[PDB]
């Protein structure tokens, strides 16, 4: 007889992957986290003195 | 210690013992499959004939499945062993696991 | 019909192990050739090249003019 | 190992309840403290 | 009946179960403290307060995880349950003194919780160095309550070590030599010798610290001719053997779990595994000043401690390669306990190799007191002691309880924890090479990215700890009762059924000499 | 100082620090290789249905397992101990500077000639000037002459601290009643930062070290102006 | 019914009362040092004494009165007592290490010398040598007690053990007098610290060993020992030799070499 | 000779990281010298070297504490 | 004697899974919550 | 190193009794005389308030906080000198 | 010099200690202090395993010096064989208070 | 004195199901209750003292 | 048939590819036709039908090798559920960021970072490899 994995395995894999990627991308990009990446190639240095 | 031939000969003799009992048949096959080899046809032949003296058809079939399993992904080994055993399979009326559908998952 | 040939039946796990422990070693030599060339040698060369004609007074004057120091304006 | 089938099967719904209550027993009390940290400090 | 059975116990299995419950509760306390550390550090700035409350939390995190989670679970919990069964003994040699080793732990833990409630806590580091821990910079009761907590944990484990040594030497079947005992039993015997010799020296040093703080002695105060560096020697003369005490019973469980799920009757190279654990226990007493390479010691002393510390890699490597050779040719069963043991082999090897980096005293000048050391020991502690504990807990839970876990959930639990702990600790190597100090509540802005990711990792391990509690609940809630277990001919602790009767081996095994 | 997303050591400011970087690269390669050799044997053990479960002889293979690790340890220890004794060699300083750790700041004393000493405290975040570094800048920097061997002597007047400057390869603990010595030589002018490296109470995170390395004549005039 | 020789002990409250005595003594010392109160501490000392008394009473009931100490049980208790003595040796080792660390490298605060400036050590040829003779003598008299007991001689066992305890008490009274007379105190820098804490823990162990010998004396009076079975006496004799050897190391190290 | 004094030279009596006894010995030597010199009527200027060396090596607070204790009659080293 | 067997060799009852859930929640939950309340306590004092 | 006595050829209590009364107790009686000759108050040294002695970093938990546990007025000065 | 007054074990040992001492005098080992010596272990000459019940655990150290012990229950009835080396064992049940 | 060990052996071996710490009779029950009451009461008192000492004092 | 907890000391049945001939038959009690089939098995096996041979095999053993060794879909559930709970973790972290953490320090403001970057380049932070090495001091721009 098919067990839990045969019947629901594909859906648990697809939905858990979709959910995980969506929520981490949102967390990483949309809520004001300051990752502080390298300025190299990114920041234009500005006069400080 | 010994040559491959001597190893094989001691196992053939083990299973060829006329009054081998059920416990010794099981001890022999469950010991033999712990080694790094698939048993030569002549060893399997003597184990299958021990199954016959012990009136145990099912264990003859299981021995054939364990040969296939001990070959791992070398899929050329089992068909060669069954080829070599066919005269004994026919003489004892042993069906292979495939002829019985017992290879289906 | 034709009979199947007899295949090797004995020492299959030992044979597979022999084959791969040697492949595992050959990476290690090949990776050791990388790593060393991509990181270690590259570092020795970045330090040697940097210091070869490095002028510490000129580096100091550039810093002093950029106003970084307490002791030197 | 082999084992008997469950004497008192815990259905998917009951597992969702046990899992929720277990997660909340850790998340709620710590979340209440962390939420009120500014209250504790600015006090 | 309840009080006679659970407060007055003289039974090694019930006392083992008490230790497992205590160590599990401590593990939730040490886990919360670890998440407060990572919440403080998970963005730049100050979350909680200054370094006092922060290092109270860091200090309690270490003491709880070491003394109240790992030691009680590995030695009190698995040692008591398994050792007498693996040698066919009817109980421990001193079954009533065994119950006092257990009961001294709730009061020890109470004292440590009292330390953190009174005054401003003991924000000293788990090493409790003076003068920061002395009565001028840590006035008031907190640090004395911490010392007393360690005295009580110390007596509990010294009496436990006497009990295990005596039991293992004296209560085997008369035909069984010490070279016919399982590796987990050897691991407990060696760990108990290390406890017996090292704890009294820590007890001497923290007693000296107690009298400097309350009797006007000056062991560690230069004003009286004392020396703060003497405390460090006495503490680390215990503290290095202590990390081998935390891992050895783990090595013993890993040997059994690898053997069993490789379908083998025995571990590869049994006498080399015994030799390796004895040599590691021995060498673990002559290396302690690798914790003191920046204190100003002489060059030749630093050369000797570098070399002796590295030498431990030789017997330790024998064990790693012997676990590989035990998997070799196995009929591999991918059970959740097997996954925990394979994770152990790989993560312990990573952290042992960063320990080798650090044994070089010249490089340790720059890595000492930075997060490179934090990364080294969390790879051997939360990805070695913790993984060996979770491997042995899922492996033997059906023996102790009579019920099975759901293996799918337990594999999911292993997968979440393996991701979380590597996300947490792997970036701390970068923080340490680039110079972030230990015991800091906040860091220069350049260290933001790796601290953020390390904190996100600690939350993933929090989700794993919550799920583990659900998994244990689900097993007791569903009551799937164990029927047969594989390989009892080489795993004697299963042969009396699951769970075994309260009294086992009332008639001893029969073992002939021949 | 460290920069964002940094993986490895700060760039070397001193020849000894340079030696440590090459020695770390030598060691880390070994590390790489052993960890990968293990991961790989391990996946090899776990990826076949072939079995061999009967007793295996351990003697021969245990020789490989002890000897090869012993040789790899000797290949690490030889250059490790060369560096250890090289840093210990006599080098004749031109200047001695003392630093005393305190809760929570460092003081500095340059008393070869005059009585010069001052305190050095972290710049509070709310007083940083634009472009200055949070938790790292100090009000009074440790000005020192570049390209000169300097003896630093380190102690404390209260609890333990530890005086560190990672780009020069330096970390010496500050212990009351003890005077520990280290030597410092910068190949370059500039500003080189470190942070207290032994837990010392409420503001352990907030008592940094800033060295300012400049030509001798500038160091002399700065010294005279600090009296 | 068992067919092994080992002892299944009856369920007992004493491990719990002893663990709680420990909590009460340590929280009591904390109260005493910081909150000016001796109450918790006296309750913990009382419950610790009550626990010791009833636990060891029960071990005498289990052995002398109920017969559970077969040879295999006794052999375990031998190992137990040896391992306990080893852990007490290591505890003293920490204080010897503290003594040699401070005395071999005397700091400037002491005058850069040992004994420090301003310290006037006791003369090791006066009461300290007398105490040495006293404890060595009591090692000879306990060995006499042991051989009389093995030879079945009740009266000479009791006479030799009484001598041994009288010498224990003599050393304890001599040491109490020397502590009072000593012109330096525990607060007199690392000299007074090492002196009083190392000799003070040793004096505590002399008091513990003497108590254990007095327990053996009253059990002997009650005929509990046979000429072949008397492990409590052997354990007390090994612990007593331990206290004598520790004294010898303290005498040579602190009183003699350190004077 | 040895004006052009820059700092205290390497001293093979104190070759290790712990230099406490180097400061202490020079402080002692200086004061012992100065007592010898201002006893026997002679010139303290002969003690100058010890004074330079201890000033270079010794923390100001140690010198200051030792000087207060010599004045109080509680300096525990022998001069 | 004492009860023997699955569910009977432990100091807590597993006779009812929901009463068990409550006890396990209180048991592990109180250990996990304690350090947050200690920190709250330390913040509130001063 | 034998020492100089000279026994064996049987064994036990009798010989250890002989050692107890013929050597051990005589040695104690002798040392008890030696001690009771050099006993009795030796004259106390000038008080000097050395900072490495009479340490007080925290008051003692008995008495007025300033007296050691087995304080002897005759020979133990306080941080401020000998009592009245 | 040399009264008695000290009881001997023969006079005063009691309980299990006494049972062990009285049995050892008879050359008997009801409490399993000594290791049993093996027979040749064939089916005609099996190792004989005493027991006070209907089954007892056997550990078989198959060859001298093996570190691996092989454990199994031995039940009343026909001889059984160690599952590693085949040597034979037979249970001989019953009664203790001799 | 006389050797009364045989009397104690008969007492402690009486088949009355008592655990050894109560088998000497009513005085064992009394000393047990005294010990346990001091331990548990002392332990409550120690918790009270923790509560008192956990807060700055008035 | 029916394995009881109270049988743990008895030899038992197991399907394992490394112990092909277990210690007992999977089924020992036989019906009338099963007893007749065991008698027939004592005669030539060529006279057994295929169904009779399969019925003897299934009396002796529970599962065949192909059955006991089959692969399963379990990995989907494990990987998927692990990703689920990892995804749930990010909820916790969103919650903490919204309700627990306050503003980070002003030194992360864009203009501050531009000025600090120039000042790091002016003091030649890590000029050999790590930071200023990556700046072109001639062209006044990041190296390509
Ligand atoms: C379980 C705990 C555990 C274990 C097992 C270890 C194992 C080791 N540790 Fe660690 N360690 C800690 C817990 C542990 N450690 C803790 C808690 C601290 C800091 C304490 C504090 O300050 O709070 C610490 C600190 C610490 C320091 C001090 C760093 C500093 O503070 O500056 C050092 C330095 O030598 C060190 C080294 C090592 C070494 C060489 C090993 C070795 O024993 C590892 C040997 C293992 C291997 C090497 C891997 C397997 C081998 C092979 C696969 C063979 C091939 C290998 C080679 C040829 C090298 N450790
Ligand atoms: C006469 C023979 C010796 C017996 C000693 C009698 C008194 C107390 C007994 C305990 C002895 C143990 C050592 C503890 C440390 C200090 C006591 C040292 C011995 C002693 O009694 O030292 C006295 C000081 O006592 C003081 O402070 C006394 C303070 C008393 C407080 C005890 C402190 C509690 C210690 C906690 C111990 C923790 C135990 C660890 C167990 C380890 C776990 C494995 C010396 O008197 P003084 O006036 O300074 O100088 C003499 C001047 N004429
Ligand atoms: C000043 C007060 C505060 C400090 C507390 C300590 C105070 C004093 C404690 C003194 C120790 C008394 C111990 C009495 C033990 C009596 C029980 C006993 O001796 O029991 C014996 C077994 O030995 C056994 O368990 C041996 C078990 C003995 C171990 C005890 C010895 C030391 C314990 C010391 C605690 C150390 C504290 C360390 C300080 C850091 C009984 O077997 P037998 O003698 O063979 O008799 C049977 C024959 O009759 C049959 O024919
Ligand atoms: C380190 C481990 C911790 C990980 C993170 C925990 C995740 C949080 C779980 C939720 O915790 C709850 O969150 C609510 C907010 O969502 C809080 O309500 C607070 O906020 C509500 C909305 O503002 C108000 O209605 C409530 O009265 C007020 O208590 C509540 O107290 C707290 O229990
Ligand atoms: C049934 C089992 C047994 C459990 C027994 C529980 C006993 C409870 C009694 C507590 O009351 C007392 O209160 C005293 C004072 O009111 C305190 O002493 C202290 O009290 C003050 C604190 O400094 C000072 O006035 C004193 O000098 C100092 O000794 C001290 O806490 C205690 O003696
Ligand atoms: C009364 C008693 C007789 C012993 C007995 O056989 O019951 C004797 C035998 C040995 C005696 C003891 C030992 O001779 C040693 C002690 C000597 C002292 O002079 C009196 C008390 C002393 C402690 C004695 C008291 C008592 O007279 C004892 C105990
Ligand atoms: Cu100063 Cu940390
Ligand atoms: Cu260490
Ligand atoms: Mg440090
Ligand atoms: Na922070
Ligand atoms: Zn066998």
């Amino acid at each position: 007889a098919p067990d839990f994995h045969d019947k629901y395995g594909n859906a648990v894999l697809a939905s858990g992957a979709t959910f995980c990627v969506a929520v981490w991308v949102y967390m990483a990009t949309q809520i004001g986290i300051e990752w502080n990446p390298s300025p190299v190639g990114r920041v234009t240095p500005k006069e400080w003195r | 210690h010994e040559t491959d031939e001597e190893f094989d000969a001691r196992w053939v003799t083990y299973f060829n013992k006329p009054d081998i009992d059920a416990w010794e048949l099981r001890k022999g096959m469950n010991t033999l499959v712990g080694y790094d080899l698939v048993p030569e046809p002549k060893i399997i032949d003597a184990a299958l004939r021990a199954c016959r003296r012990l009136n145990d058809f099912a264990s003859a079939v299981r021995i054939l499945e364990v040969v296939k399993d001990k070959a791992g992904p070398h899929k050329e080994i089992y068909p060669y062993v069954i080829q070599e055993l066919r005269p004994t399979l026919n003489e004892l009326g042993i069906s292979t696991p495939e002829e019985l559908g017992l290879d289906k998952v | 019909s034709t009979a199947l040939a007899k295949p090797q039946m004995r020492g299959l796990l030992a044979r597979r192990l022999r084959f791969h422990i040697v492949g595992a070693f050959m990476v290690s030599l090949g990776f050791a050739t990388f790593y060393k060339f991509a990181v270690a040698e590259k570092r020795k060369k970045a330090y040697a090249d940097f210091y070869r004609n490095y002028d510490s007074m000129k580096d100091f004057e550039e810093m002093r003019k950029a106003g970084i120091f307490q002791s030197a304006k | 190992i082999t084992a008997k089938p469950a004497k008192t099967p815990t259905s998917p719904k009951e597992q969702a309840i046990g899992l929720s209550v277990t997660f909340l027993s850790f998340l709620l009390p710590a979340g209440w403290v962390l939420y009120h940290l500014d209250n504790y400090k600015k006090s | 009946m309840f009080i006679n059975r659970w407060l007055f116990s003289t039974n090694h299995k019930d006392i083992g179960t008490l230790y497992l419950l205590f160590g599990a509760w401590a593990g939730m306390v040490g886990t919360a403290l670890s998440l407060l550390i990572r919440a403080e550090l998970g963005q730049p700035g100050t979350l909680l307060g200054d370094d006092q409350i922060y290092n109270v939390v860091v200090t309690a995190h270490a003491f709880v995880m070491i003394f109240f989670m790992v030691m009680p679970i590995m030695i009190g919990g698995f040692g008591n349950w398994l050792v007498p069964l693996m040698i066919g003994a009817p109980d421990m040699a001193f079954p009533r003194m065994n119950n006092m080793s257990f009961w001294l732990l709730p009061p020890s833990f109470l004292l440590l919780l009292a330390s953190s409630m009174v005054e401003a806590g003991a924000g000293t580091g788990w090493t409790v160095y003076p003068p920061l821990a002395g009565n001028l910079a840590h006035a008031g009761a907190s640090v004395d309550l911490t010392i007393f907590s360690l005295h009580l944990a110390g007596v509990s484990s010294i009496l436990g070590a006497i009990n295990f040594i005596t039991t293992i030497i004296n209560m085997k079947p008369p035909a069984m030599s010490q070279y016919q005992t399982p590796l987990f039993v050897w691991s407990v015997m060696i760990t108990a010798v290390l406890l017996l010799l090292s704890l009294p020296v820590l007890a001497a040093g923290i007693t000296m610290l107690l009298t400097d703080r309350n009797l006007n002695t000056t062991f560690f105060d230069p004003a009286g001719g004392g020396d703060p560096i003497l405390y460090q020697h006495l503490f680390w003369f215990f503290g290095h053997p202590e990390v081998y005490i935390l891992i050895l019973p783990g090595f013993g469980m890993i040997s059994h779990i690898v053997t069993y799920y490789s379908g083998k009757k025995e571990p590869f190279g049994y006498m080399g595994m015994v030799w390796a654990m004895m040599s590691i226990g021995f060498l673990g007493f002559i290396v302690w000043a690798h914790h003191m390479f920046t204190v100003g010691m002489d060059v030749d002393t630093r050369a000797y401690f570098t070399s002796a510390t590295m030498i431990i890699a030789i017997p330790t490597g024998v064990k790693v390669f012997s676990w590989l050779a035990t998997l070799h040719g196995g009929n591999i069963k991918w059970s959740p306990a097997m996954m925990w043991a394979l994770g152990f082999i790989f993560l312990f090897t990573v952290g042992g190799l960063t320990g080798i980096v650090l044994a070089n005293s010249s490089l340790d000048i720059v890595l000492h007191d930075t997060y490179y050391v934090v990364a080294h020991f969390h790879y051997v502690l939360s990805m070695g002691a913790v993984f060996a504990i979770m491997g042995g807990f899922v492996h033997w839970f059906p023996l102790f309880s009579g019920y099975t876990l759901n293996d799918t959930w337990a594999k999911i639990h292993f997968a979440i924890m393996f991701v979380g702990v590597n996300m947490t600790f792997f970036p701390q190597h970068f923080l340490g090479l680039s110079g972030m100090p230990r015991r800091y509540s906040d860091y220069p802005d350049a260290y933001t990215m790796w601290n953020t990711i390390s904190s996100m990792g600690s939350f993933i391990s929090l989700t794993a700890v919550m799920l583990m509690v659900f998994i244990i609940w689900e097993a007791f809630a569903s009551k799937r009762e164990v029927l047969t277990v594989d390989l009892t001919t080489t795993n004697l602790e299963w042969l009396n059924g699951c769970p075994p009767p309260y009294h086992t081996f009332e008639e001893p095994t029969y073992v002939n000499l021949k | 100082m460290a920069y964002p997303m940094q993986l490895g050591f700060q760039d070397a400011t001193s020849p000894i620090m340079e030696e440590l970087l090459h020695f770390h690269d030598h060691t880390l390669m070994i590390v790489f290789l052993i960890s990968s050799l293990v991961l790989y044997i391990i996946s090899l053990m776990l990826t076949t249905k072939l079995t061999h479960t009967s007793t295996m002889d351990a003697q021969e293979v245990e020789t490989i397992w002890t000897i090869l690790p012993a040789i790899i340890l000797i290949l690490i220890a030889l250059p490790s101990l060369r560096i250890l004794y090289m840093m210990d060699e006599i080098n004749n300083p031109s200047l001695t500077v003392k630093t005393m750790g305190h809760q929570w700041y460092w003081s500095y004393e340059y008393t070869d000639y005059e009585d010069l000493s001052f305190d050095s405290y972290m710049i509070p975040t709310s007083e940083l000037k634009p472009g200055e570094l949070r938790l790292l800048e100090v009000d009074n920097r440790v000005v020192l002459p570049m390209e000169m061997t300097i003896r630093m002597l380190v102690s404390s007047e209260d609890v333990l601290h530890s005086w560190a400057v990672p780009s020069l390869g330096l970390k010496t603990d500050a212990i009351p009643g003890r005077l520990n010595q280290t030597t410092l030589m910068s190949s370059r002018p500039g500003l080189y930062y470190g942070q207290c490296s032994e837990i010392c109470g409420s503001n352990h995170s907030f008592m940094p070290i800033v060295l300012e390395l400049v030509p001798l004549k500038y160091f002399e005039k700065w010294s005279a102006s600090m009296l | 019914h068992q067919t092994h020789a080992y002892h299944m002990v009856n369920p007992s409250p004493w491990p719990l009362t002893g663990a709680l005595s420990a909590l009460l003594m340590t929280s009591g010392l904390t109260m005493w040092f910081h909150f000016n109160s001796m109450t918790l501490l006296m309750i913990g000392l009382t419950t610790n004494m009550l626990t010791m008394y009833q636990w060891w009473r029960d071990v005498i009931r289990e052995s002398t009165f109920q017969g559970h100490h077969t040879p295999a049980v006794q052999k375990g208790l031998r190992y137990g007592m040896i391992l306990f003595i080893i852990s007490e040796v290591l505890f003293f080792t920490g204080f010897f290490w503290a003594f040699y660390h401070s005395s071999l490298a005397p700091t400037p605060e002491l005058g850069g010398c040992w004994p420090p400036t301003g310290i006037h050590p006791l003369n090791p040829l006066e009461v300290p040598l007398l105490n040495t003779s006293v404890l060595l003598a009591s090692g000879v008299s306990i060995t006499w007690a042991h051989h009389s007991l093995m030879e079945g001689d009740r009266k000479h066992m009791l006479q030799a053990l009484f001598i041994t305890i009288t010498l224990g008490v003599y050393f304890t009274l001599l040491q109490a007098s020397e502590y009072y007379e000593a012109p330096f105190t525990i607060s007199d820098g690392v000299y007074g610290s090492t002196f009083f804490v190392a000799t003070g823990f040793h004096g505590l162990h002399v008091i513990i060993g003497s108590t254990f010998l007095i327990v053996c004396f009253f059990r002997q009076l009650k005929f509990h020992f046979t000429s072949n079975h008397h492990f409590g006496f052997e354990a007390a004799a090994w612990y007593w030799h331990f206290v004598d050897v520790v004294w010898l190391f303290l005498y040579v190290s602190i009183y003699w070499w350190g004077s | 000779k040895i004006k052009n004094y820059q700092t205290a030279p390497f001293d093979s009596r104190f070759p290790n990281q712990n230099q406490t006894r180097n400061c202490w010995q020079n402080y002692l030597d200086f004061h012992r010298c100065e007592k010898a010199m201002t006893a026997k009527g002679g010139d303290v200027s002969v003690c100058e070297w010890y004074r330079r060396v201890y000033k270079s090596l010794c923390p100001i607070s140690w010198v200051s504490t030792w000087d207060d204790r010599r004045a109080e009659g509680t300096f525990p080293g022998k001069i | 004697h004492y009860e023997e067997g699955p569910g009977k060799n432990i100091p807590f009852s597993v006779e009812n899974k929901w009463r068990l859930l409550a006890m396990m929640t209180l048991f592990f939950g109180s250990g996990f919550a304690a350090p947050f309340f200690i920190v709250r306590h330390q913040l509130l004092k001063k | 190193a034998s020492a100089a006595k000279g026994d064996h050829g049987g064994t036990g209590a009798r010989t250890w009794r002989f050692l107890t009364f013929g050597l051990a107790l005589p040695s104690v009686a002798l040392c008890t005389l030696n001690s009771w000759l050099h006993s009795g108050h030796r004259e106390r040294p000038a008080f000097i308030p050395y900072h490495h002695l009479r340490i007080r970093t925290k008051p003692f938990s008995w008495g007025d906080g300033n007296h050691t546990f087995f304080h002897n007025p005759r020979v133990n000065p306080l941080p401020t000198g000998y009592e009245k | 010099a040399s009264g008695g007054g000290v009881p001997t074990d023969e006079e005063q040992a009691t309980g299990l200690e006494r049972e062990v001492m009285l049995a050892a005098r008879k050359g008997q080992d009801p409490y399993n202090i000594l290791a049993p010596k093996a027979t040749s272990g064939t089916k005609e000459d099996p190792n004989l395993v005493p027991s006070i019940t209907n089954k007892r655990i056997v550990g078989c150290i198959c060859e001298e010096d093996n570190s691996t012990v092989i454990w199994f229950w031995l039940h009343k009835g026909e001889a059984q064989r160690c599952p590693s080396c085949g040597t034979h064992y037979k249970l001989v049940p019953h009664q203790l208070a001799h | 004195f006389e050797n009364r060990v045989a009397e104690k052996q008969k007492l402690f071996q009486e088949d009355n199901g008592l655990p050894v710490h109560l088998k000497g009779g009513a005085t064992d029950n009394i000393l047990y209750r005294v010990t346990m009451t001091l331990c548990l009461g002392g332990t409550l008192y120690s918790l009270y003292c923790l509560g008192w000492a956990s807060f700055p004092h008035k | 048939s029916v394995v009881k907890s109270e049988d743990y000391a008895l030899p038992s049945y197991v399907d394992r590819r490394d112990y092909p001939l277990p210690d007992v038959a999977h089924v020992k009690n036989l019906s009338a036709s099963q007893k007749a089939l065991k008698e027939k098995e004592k005669a030539s096996w060529s006279s057994l039908s295929i169904d009779e041979k399969v019925e003897l095999y299934r009396l002796k053993f529970k599962e065949s090798f192909a059955e006991m060794n089959r692969s399963t879909n379990e990995w989907k559930t494990v990987v998927g559920a692990a990703m689920f709970f990892i995804g749930f973790t990010a909820l916790l972290l969103i919650w903490e960021k919204h309700y627990v953490y306050g503003p980070i320090p002003h030194t992360f403001e864009e203009e501050w970072v531009a000025k600090q970057t120039k000042r790091m380049l002016d003091m030649k932070v890590a000029p050999i490899q790590g930071f200023s090495a990556k700046w072109d001091y001639d062209k006044n721009e990041w190296k390509k």
